[PDB]
Formats: structure tokens, sequence, C-alpha cells
């Protein structure tokens, strides 16, 4: 607006995007004895540990990325954050 | 033209290499199948054989993936030769006899090996341990001080991969090798096998040295010929053969001038100054863990390759 | 322990660890979230690297 | 198997970059670590080839050789996407190199430091104030003879013929490539283990082959004869004038063999690539590493 004692500031923002990959490792043994079929409760009691691993494997790679995105929002924020010394007068 | 439809749709499907899922706790169906392995062994009957797809063609699968199965190698050795309390993943050295029909092999452990190094002239209380006569061992080679002499012994040792399965036989033993491809073992429950080599042979070459972090550090053994006997070290590497030859002549650079030093090459066959090989390829992020080989009373320290690819390749000398 | 005909002046620096304290103002920011696809990147000869 | 590395650049991209680097798409990129994730800090060979006046070929060669390569596919801003090149999958190559040598069918690739100068391949991000620099892929014969050249330039230093050595000539157009003066200690120790082997050649070299080449340069005008410029050179007659054994020539060519795959691999530095159906309408040549 304008002050009786016309401008438009036309600005563009831009995302920017974040990639975010953790890598986990899972035992050629507890996939192999997960694609079989047990017989024995012996078997079938390490077919549930193998179940197990590849469970808290998959768990573990999704909860580090719920782990990864609040720690690439915290340093995005921490980015586009100048101090309080120049805000006290800047703003 | 239907027909090609229905052959193609068997031939159409890539295996899964990425999928796009929501919760891992929901464990669905999809990640199942694309994280799930055909094994290579089941229980004798048609519905295990069937659902372990072992009779598929070519690889594994129930009715590629870049996993390749390993080529074994079977070796009929003498049983007084070999101790059968060794390490399940240790690598052996088949010696290339000179007998033309010898139906008997003359494999070689690290530790097998180094009496023959020795005899003529820790790993020594361990090697005179596990062999309580070496007299044995010095006559699988027929002529050990002369093939030594003159700088021909690198090409008559090919090595022969680590050892996966032992029958504990009686006068002639016979032994289960990887000679190529992933090292894993032979069993009912599979389990995992670990490249022993021991402590005082293998030096690191990285940590020698002392950014680029590549996948693969591919171990080497070393045969070379010293005044106090020939040796065998075992390299720890990351990088290429055109670099370990380079940094090998760097690294032996002070026992080509001893050697030179201590005798005289007054023939033309004492310039070779030993010869090393590739033996294969393993992680470098986790390799080489220490360990121990706990025999009767002693144990010398020993390290553990685990993860390991065995991929032998030729003697290249080092001069 | 004498002065020579000249003096110093000794410039240093002093990391400190602090304890800070972020604010973001509400809605500040406008994200798109996607979707967390798991890969297979390498296959060892016993594990594979997911 | 997934082989796909996002590379974040953690600033934005100019349009003109993305048109530079839009340009180098299939060219083959070093990557510091073979993750899923990468920044564009350790990407490229421009590390270790900075922004001086020297170059350090070796010293590159000790990077290409070590670290894992990647082939630009997909840029674009603020990420640009490579593909790994792992042992034991199979790879298509694309001839997308500014020095057009044209590759052979089922010949080998070694890729090697950019010889013909820093800025012929080289994409400057200002915005991410880094400096990417492209490793040279030119097949093994031409690359063996542009190395061949450097060492030569190395050992003709002292002595200056220069534009002939300085140059490599290839059947399209002969072209001019960038020569240092050191190397530093990882190059001169390089022509230190040659000049070993060949101080070792020249002990166990037999001399049936010169009572061959003596003779026969004084008998036939051959295409392999005539850079001696029909001049028999003192030090073969001086060591034919010994009288000849077969026994001994044994024994030098069996230890002859065995030394001379060792020299070629002291030449075989960097990485090998192996190609196999490369058609010239299409530029891309089926290609795995070896």
């Amino acid at each position: 607006p304008t002050i009786a004692h016309q401008r438009t500031f036309i600005v563009v923002k831009n995302c920017h995007k974040h990639h975010i990959s953790t890598e986990m490792e899972l035992s050629m043994l507890d996939l192999e004895i997960l694609h079989s079929i047990p017989e024995t409760p012996v078997e079938y009691a390490e077919y549930v540990g193998a179940v197990k691993t590849v469970a808290s494997a998959l768990q573990f790679g999704v909860d580090a990325l719920e782990r990864g995105l609040i720690n690439t929002v915290l340093s995005v924020k921490l980015r586009h954050a100048p101090p309080m010394f120049i805000l006290q007068t800047l703003a | 033209r239907r027909r090609l439809q229905r052959r193609i749709a068997g031939l159409l499907p890539p295996p899964a290499r990425r999928l796009n899922i929501s919760r891992g706790s929901e464990f669905t169906r999809d990640v199942r199948g694309l994280v799930e392995e055909h094994a290579q062994a089941s229980s004798l009957s048609a519905a295990a054989v069937w659902r372990a797809g072992l009779l598929a063609p070519g690889e594994v699968a129930v009715a590629w993936s870049g996993w390749r199965p390993p080529v074994f190698g079977d070796f009929l050795i003498h049983a007084s030769s070999f101790n059968n309390a060794e390490a399940t993943g240790t690598p052996l050295f088949q010696f290339k006899q000179s007998d033309p029909f010898s139906g008997v092999d003359a494999v070689f452990t690290p530790l097998s090996l180094f009496i023959l190094m020795n005899h003529g002239r820790g790993l020594t209380r361990m090697a005179n341990l596990l062999y309580d006569s070496p007299a044995t061992l010095a006559d699988l080679v027929p002529d050990f001080g002369r093939l030594v002499a003159d700088r021909r012994f690198h090409n008559f040792i090919t090595p022969v991969g680590p050892l996966v399965e032992n029958i504990k036989s009686t006068y002639l033993n016979k032994i289960t090798t990887v000679v190529h491809g992933p090292v894993v073992s032979k069993a009912i429950p599979r389990s995992t096998v670990k490249v022993t080599v021991p402590q005082e042979a293998f030096v690191d070459l990285d940590a020698w040295l002392s950014q680029p972090c590549p996948a693969d550090a591919r171990l080497y053994v070393a045969l070379t010929y010293e005044e106090a006997g020939p040796r065998f070290t075992f390299f720890q590497s990351s990088r290429g053969h055109c670099q370990i030859m380079n940094i090998l002549r760097i690294y032996y650079s002070p026992s080509i001038m001893h050697r030179y030093a201590v005798v005289q090459p007054l023939h033309i066959e004492e310039l070779t100054f030993g010869a090393v090989a590739c033996l294969g390829t393993f992680s470098a992020t986790d390799g080489w863990r220490r360990s121990a080989f706990n025999y009767r009373g002693s144990s010398l320290p020993v390290v553990e390759i685990d993860s390991f690819y065995s991929n032998v390749s030729d003697w290249e000398v080092i001069l | 322990k004498i002065h020579p005909g000249v003096a110093m002046t000794v410039v240093r620096t002093d990391e400190i660890l602090s304890e800070n304290i972020l604010f973001s103002s509400r809605a500040s920011t406008s994200m798109f979230i996607g979707t967390p696809n798991v890969s297979r990147r390498e296959a060892r000869v016993d594990a594979v690297t997911f | 198997m997934d082989l796909k590395v996002v590379v974040s650049l953690s600033s934005r991209l100019y349009t003109d970059e993305i048109a530079k680097m839009q340009q180098r798409i299939g060219c083959i990129l070093p990557l510091a670590s073979t993750h899923g994730t990468q920044n564009v800090q350790g990407l490229g060979l421009g590390q270790v080839y900075s922004l001086e006046t020297v170059p350090d070929y070796v010293s590159m060669y000790n990077y290409l050789s070590d670290c894992t390569l990647a082939v630009l596919d997909e840029v674009s801003v603020d990420s640009l996407i490579l593909t790994k090149i792992v042992p034991g999958q199979t790879y298509a190559i694309k001839n997308k190199y500014q020095p057009f040598f044209q590759w052979h069918g089922t010949g080998s690739l070694s890729v090697m430091p950019p010889v013909f100068g820093r800025e012929h391949a080289t994409v400057k991000l200002e915005s991410n104030d880094v400096d990417i620099v492209f490793p040279m892929v030119l097949p093994t014969p031409i690359a063996e003879e542009v190395l061949q050249k450097i060492l030569l330039f190395n050992v003709y230093s002292r002595v200056v013929v220069h534009m002939h050595l300085g140059s490599v000539s290839y059947l399209g157009h002969h072209y001019e490539l960038a020569l240092p003066e050191v190397p530093g200690p990882l190059g001169l120790a390089l022509l230190d283990n040659l000049s070993l082997y060949f101080c070792i050649m020249v002990t166990l070299l037999p001399r049936a082959s010169m009572r061959l080449v003596r003779g026969l340069i004084r008998h036939e005008h051959h295409d392999l004869l005539n850079l001696f410029q029909e001049m028999v050179p003192d030090e073969i007659a001086r060591i034919d004038l010994d009288d000849l054994s077969v026994a001994d020539d044994l024994s030098r060519m069996r230890v002859m063999m065995t030394y001379l795959q060792s020299l070629a691999s002291l030449f075989n530095l960097g990485p090998r690539l192996a190609t196999a159906a490369y058609s010239q309408e299409t530029l891309t040549a089926t290609c795995w590493l070896r």
C-alpha cells in the first residue's frame, strides 16, 4: 500500500528435495530358513526367530526413517535460523 | 501369438529390486517375497524338493538374483598330512605333484606349509604342535630345497580356496574346498564359515600405510623367498592388483636389498623375489575380525575374514 | 627476558560447546513426504544389504 | 539388484549448469562412497585434480583404481542420479567423450584422468562451490599409447621432437594432451620400478635374438628393421661375438616370460572395462567391468 503525504514485489520460493537412506543388513541364513516350511518343532522354533529377525530389521529400517525425517526437518530448521543477536536488531 | 504371450509371462518378471512399503510392522506378502531367498537343501521328499525349487534349471526357485553358486573342489589327500582339528574356513594350497598318475593330492594349510619353511633352519609352537612329524610333510614335496633354490616354488603351489567340509577319514582323507565362488558352508543346518588366517602371518596393508571407502577389500597371499627360508604372508588390501604389485614392491624394497646383501645372485634364476596372487574379495567394512584358534593346550591368535568370495588367480612375480 | 624492538598481539580462537534453543514459528514450512521404499543394494556371500 | 545413487546437491543449480551437466549423460564418474545417498563432495575426480597448475596423474590413478565408479544418467536441479558399476553386472556405456576416440568391436576401455586438460572435461558448480571433472574413457590401444607418451615425456624432460611426443596421433585426428613436469614422489617411483625392470631385462636378455637381428639387418630390409636405419648397434655386435648356447637360453626365456607379465601389469594401472557389441550408429557398447 501507500501513504498519501504502487509497488508489487513478486517473489519466487523453490522447494529443495532431501534424500535419506540407511542400510540394514540381513543374513542369507534367516531368509533361506524363512522361505522353507518347517516340519519339526525345533525348526518352527527357529523359523519364528527368523521371522522375528527380518521383521525387526524391516521395522528398524522404517524406524530409522521416521528418525531421519525428524533429523532432516531439524537440520533444515537449523539452516534457516539466523541467530538472536541479528534478529533482535533486524526485526 | 497367445502361446508366446504365456511363454513371456513366465520370462517377464525380474527380481523385485525396490518395493514401496507403508509400514515395516505390517510385514506384507510383497516385502516377504522380496526378502525370501530360495534354499540349496531340503528334506528328501517331493513336497520339500518342489518347494525348495532344487529341480529348477540354472538357479533355485519354487515352481539372475546376483547369487552365483560356488564350485567345490574335492581332494583325496593323505590323512597324516592334514590335521582334522583345524578350523573350517582355512585356505589350502595344493602342491602340483611331479608323478604323472598320483591319485592322492598334497594340500597345505598355512600352518602345514609353515613347517616346510622352518625345517632346514606363535605359529611355530602351533605349527609344531599340530604336526608332530614334519618328515611326513617334507616328502610330499619330492625336492623342496632344490625347488626353493632355483626359485620355482610359486608356480608349483596353486591355491585352492578355503576348506568347507572335511570328513574324518582314516587313511585317505577327502576334503571339500570352494575353489571359486561364494565361500559358504555345506551342512544340514547351514551356517557361516569365516576364513581363518594366522595373525603373525597376516599383515594388514591398509594400516601399514596408516577418504575413498571402496566396497571390496581383496585378500592376497605372498610366497616370497628370503634367506631364512620362504615366507607366506597374507595381505589384505582394498586396492586393485595393479596397485597391489606396486605397493608390494614398495613394501618389500628393504628385503630385496637384504637378499641382495646376504647372498649374491651368481645364477640367473635367483633374480626373482617371490610372487603374489589374489585369494578373493571380501567386504571392507566388517572384514578381518580377530579371533583365536584354540588347540589342546595352546592357542595362536587368528584373523577371521567373514563373507569371503574365493576367486584365486595365477601368481604375479614381485622381483 | 629483555624487550626486542617490537611487540606482538596474540590472537587465538576459543571453541565453546553451547546448548542452543531453536524457535520456529507455526506453519512456517510446507513439505511433501514420499514413500519409504526398501531396496537391494548388494548381495554378499552371506548377507544381502537392503 | 538396485544400483542407483542419488547425490543430493546441498545448494541449487543454475540453468546453464543444468545444461552443461545434462550434456554429460552416460559419462563414467568415480564415487567416494558406494552407498545409496551421497553429497557432492567426494564425487568425481576433482578432489585430487584440484585447480592447480601441475597435474599428478598417478595420484589420480591411486584415486581411480581405489574408489568405485558410476555412470551419470539423470541430472536435475538439486540432485543428480548415478548408477554404480559393480563387478558381476553388465552395463551399456555410451561413447560420450569430447575427444572422439572410436571404440573397437569387443575392445577394452581403460578409464583415465583427463589427459587433454582439466577444462576439456569439467563442470564448474559455482552454486555448490565444488568442481566436478570427468575421467576420460579411451580404448586401451590408445590408452597405453598416451600413458607411454606421458612416461617418455617424463624421461625425455632433462634431455630437452617435443611436439611429436607431446601429441597422440589417431586415425581420426591427432590430439594434444597436457603434460606435467613433476608428478611428485608417486610418479618417479613408477619410473623407478620401470628402471629396475629394464635393468633386470638388460641382465637376463638372451643372445640368439641378437644373433638373428644382426644378420637380419645385414641381410633383409624389413619394415621392422627400418628404425635402425640399417645400423647394427655396437652392444649387439660385442654381445654377438660370444658363442651361443641353448641351455642358458631356455633358462633366460623361462625368466623372461614371467617378468614381462609383471612389466605389463606396471602399465595396467587404472580400472579396466571390457566391451561387447559396439555399434557406431547407437554409440553405445554393452560393457562390463573387468
